[PDB]
């Protein structure tokens, strides 16, 4: 009970795309599709999450007149050393009686800092990405939005019409099969697996979540010998993987990435790529449809361009006459691919006369215009625009 | 109030003036520098906004003087890298300010005495630039962006340090020169000795001792602090009688997730050519231009605009995506 | 559940209450260091510092 209307239009986004309906025995129908937003939603898998490392170190064991000992702890970077002929200072005097015999033990290990709960950078495994798109559709002169899955399955009815978007003509994302985020930036890196880090680079702390118990450690930490009749840790260590990326990451794929993406994270997703073609299948019920015999009959045509400007908008304008049998709604279209009209349906009444804007990049431009079942031809001589570039596709 | 327990102490400083290391009252623990904005959690041995009573009062700082706490005021408190920072946050062992670029970190105050004590350490500051524009002053409209600060609030409940008892603090004044022998004056504290004579040498002890042929450079006295507490310090030693006994107190200022607003750079005139684009920059401050093709060959190519500069771009077919600072990124495409 | 020597008791409500660092202030602390594992210990920190 209804008529399938399959059409294949460009996946760009903010250009309005019309299409010709024609079903045998009934009146031609005009549809102006937009397409609002192409999301490309990558499956992710979470291998960890590095943020800046805390050294965390006690206060030193001094012993005086005896010898301490260092014991192995399952701790990440544990470092554990002994100093001997140690004699340290405070504010009223020697901390040791003897001089020759007494010990300093220092220890170290490394943890999860503070931050980590704020700030962190995630390590993703991109998979299958899903595809989906928000379209808008003119139809019986009222805008519809669709919004529904680009794989060619995902049906939506809107106002009785079922609506099939895609399958998309090109697989291609812009994440690669590894994937780093960073708040609002996506870079695509090839980062180091989990318990495989280097120290001073991204990795040298890993941990499964941020609020994960156990983390893995890798910054050389190693203790040194404290300074003559002083009480402190001196260590030698590489500084914060996290800290040197922050500021080594480069550009993100917002600004990298080909095909104009624009991308977006919470959940991460590839916006608005200007590549390949977009299939749509509308499925249009009987009430929609008007018989010829039922809809108005057009004779004596004739067309006139008083205006035009060859332009990437519609910088034409044409007047059409006409004689009409009865009162009722036309549809407009062209039928030369070279030219496009920005009406879609107009209301024609005796013998009376239409205003048409149209687009064209033709210095002359010769084009048939379908006014209900009847069919005009429009003179045109369009003149070169103001500007050599536009703001608009 | 958290404050009764923990007491201000003397820690180690590789410069407290003229290069030259001392056990100052003002030692720095931890610099943090975590937050994107720019703001710094520093951790110091004083504590500020408590009096030796422990009351409360922003206007005084507690400091540790030879032996016992004194009060100071928080007006002679300062912070400087390479020019003095900007003071935003201070509660107990922490600072929050706002430092410009420099090389060092220096936190010094005033005591009860006009004397200035100051605490320096080698600390590479340079935050980084939070969107895409080098601008001096904070705009109350603009673009918002994600960013980290320590919050001004004074309450703690998120994160923490670790807190221990105090070593024996060795102090020679405790023993005197008895004719010919060494006095041991207790002063109402536990004190802990040790002599290289014969016979009592050794021990802890609350009442005075008399030790009998022995000479004052042979002993050695220490007072013990079990009644207070203190941060598990790396710059002071660990307590020897006690092992592992440790304790932990909430710390103000954490680090959460904000909004920072960002200026956005006044827009260039533009003049259009045969598959070419010409923008006049007029920048205030540096800014970044960053461009890119909307086809299967993006070409990234970036610059830090810093004066009067005329740019030529190439449009092709597929588009041209240009970017100007915080503001939106502007789309070009060709005609025909 | 708090702890102290070898008996268990709430951690908001210490028996050295009230004001537990100004009767004993070498006790209190003590207690605290025991208790540093457990997850009631803040509870326990702001009953014993509060007179
Ligand atoms: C259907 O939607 C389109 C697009 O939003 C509307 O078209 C125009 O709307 C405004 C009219 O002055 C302008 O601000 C837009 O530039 C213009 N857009 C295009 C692509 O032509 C249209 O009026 C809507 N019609 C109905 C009946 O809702
Ligand atoms: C923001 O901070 C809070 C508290 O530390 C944390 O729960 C949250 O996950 C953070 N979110 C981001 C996006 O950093």
């Amino acid at each position: 009970g209804g008529y399938e209307h399959v059409t294949v239009i460009p996946n760009t986004v903010g250009v309005p795309y019309k299409t010709l309906v024609n079903r045998p025995g009934y009146s031609p129908m005009v549809l102006e599709m937009e397409l609002l937003s192409v999301t490309l939603e990558p499956t992710l898998s979470l291998d960890y999450i590095t943020c800046e490392y805390k050294t965390v170190i006690p206060s030193p064991y001094v012993k005086c007149c005896g010898t301490a000992e260092c014991k192995d702890k399952n701790l990440p970077d544990y470092s554990c050393k002994v100093f001997t002929g140690v004699y340290p200072f405070m504010w009223g005097g020697a901390y040791c009686f003897c001089d020759a015999e007494n010990t300093q033990l220092s220890e170290a290990h490394v943890e999860k800092s503070e931050s980590c709960k704020t700030e962190f950078a995630s390590a993703y495994r991109a998979h299958t990405a899903s595809a989906s798109a928000k379209l808008r559709v003119l139809y019986q002169g009222n805008n519809i939005t669709v919004t529904a899955y680009a794989n060619g399955d995902h049906a939506v009815t809107v106002k009785d019409a079922k609506f099939i978007v895609g399958p998309m003509s090109s697989a291609w994302t812009p994440f690669d099969n590894k994937i780093v985020v960073y708040k609002g930036d996506v870079y695509n890196m090839d980062y180091p697996p989990f318990g495989a880090g280097r120290p001073g680079q991204f990795g040298d702390i890993q941990s499964r979540t941020p609020e994960s118990k156990d983390v893995y450690a890798n910054t050389q930490l190693v203790l040194q010998r404290p300074a003559a009749g002083t009480v402190h840790v001196p260590y030698s260590q590489a500084p914060s993987g996290f800290k040197y990326w922050l500021k080594e990451r480069g550009a993100s794929l917002q600004h990298t990435a080909p095909f104009g993406c624009q991308i977006a994270t919470n959940p991460v997703r590839a916006v608005n790529c200007a590549v390949g073609n977009m299939p749509i299948s509308i499925d249009i019920p009987e009430a929609a449809f008007t018989r010829v015999v039922d809809a108005p009959s057009l004779t004596d045509m004739s067309c006139e361009v008083p205006a035009c400007t060859h332009s990437s908008d519609f910088g034409g304008v044409a007047i059409i006459k006409y004689a009409a049998s009865k009162k009722g709604k036309c549809a407009v279209h062209s039928m030369t691919n070279a030219v496009t009209i920005r009406e879609a349906e107009i209301e024609v009444e005796g013998n009376s006369q239409l205003q048409i804007s149209f687009s064209t990049a033709l210095a002359s431009a010769e084009f048939r215009v379908q006014v209900c079942s009847t069919q005009v031809h429009c003179a045109a001589e369009c003149h070169p625009p103001k500007d050599h570039i536009v703001n608009y596709p | 109030n958290v404050y009764k327990a923990t007491r201000p102490y003397l820690a180690h400083c590789p410069d407290c003036g003229e290069g030259h290391s001392c056990h100052s009252p003002v030692a720095l623990e931890r610099i943090r520098n975590e937050a994107t904005d720019g703001t710094l959690k520093i951790q110091v041995s004083l504590q500020i906004g408590i009096k030796t009573d422990d009351s409360h009062d922003w206007t005084k700082l507690r400091y540790m003087d030879n032996h016992m706490p004194a009060d100071a005021e928080r007006a002679g408190l300062f912070v400087r890298t390479s020019a003095p920072c900007t003071i935003t946050g201070t509660m107990g062992h922490f600072i929050l300010a706002r430092c410009p670029k420099g090389e060092t970190l220096t936190v010094g105050f005033t005591d009860s005495r006009k004397i200035s004590h100051s605490c320096t350490h080698p600390f590479h500051h340079d935050p980084p630039v939070i969107g895409r524009e080098k601008f001096h002053s904070r705009p109350q409209h603009g673009k918002e962006l994600p960013c980290s600060t320590y919050v001004q609030s004074t309450a703690a409940t998120t994160e923490e340090i670790e807190v221990h008892m105090p070593p024996d603090t060795p102090d020679r004044t405790l023993m005197s020169q008895q004719s010919g022998n060494v006095k041991i004056t207790v002063n109402g504290q536990t004190v802990r000795y040790k002599c290289n004579c014969g016979g009592s040498n050794e021990g802890l002890t609350t009442t005075d001792k008399v030790i009998n042929n022995c000479k004052v450079d042979q002993c050695h006295a220490a007072v013990t602090n079990h009644k207070k507490w203190q941060y598990n310090s790396p710059l002071v030693p660990r307590n020897a009688e006690l092992g592992d006994r440790k304790g932990k107190i909430h710390i103000p200022f954490p680090l959460a997730n904000v909004t920072c607003r960002v200026p956005k750079a006044r827009n260039p005139t533009v003049t259009y050519g045969k598959n070419q684009v010409i923008m006049l920059l007029y920048p205030d401050h540096p800014t970044l231009l960053s461009y890119r093709n909307m086809g299967e060959e993006p070409n990234y190519q970036e610059e830090w605009v810093m004066h009067k500069k005329e740019v030529v771009l190439t449009v092709p077919t597929e588009g041209l995506e240009v970017t100007w600072g915080n503001n939106e990124p502007y789309k070009y495409w060709p005609q025909l | 559940m708090c702890l102290l020597a070898n008996t268990t008791f709430p951690c908001s409500q210490p028996p050295c209450t009230p004001c537990c660092y100004e009767k004993e202030p070498e006790e209190t602390l003590r207690m605290l260091e025991d208790n540093v594992m457990r997850p009631g210990y803040y509870q326990l920190l702001q009953a014993s510092l509060t007179c």
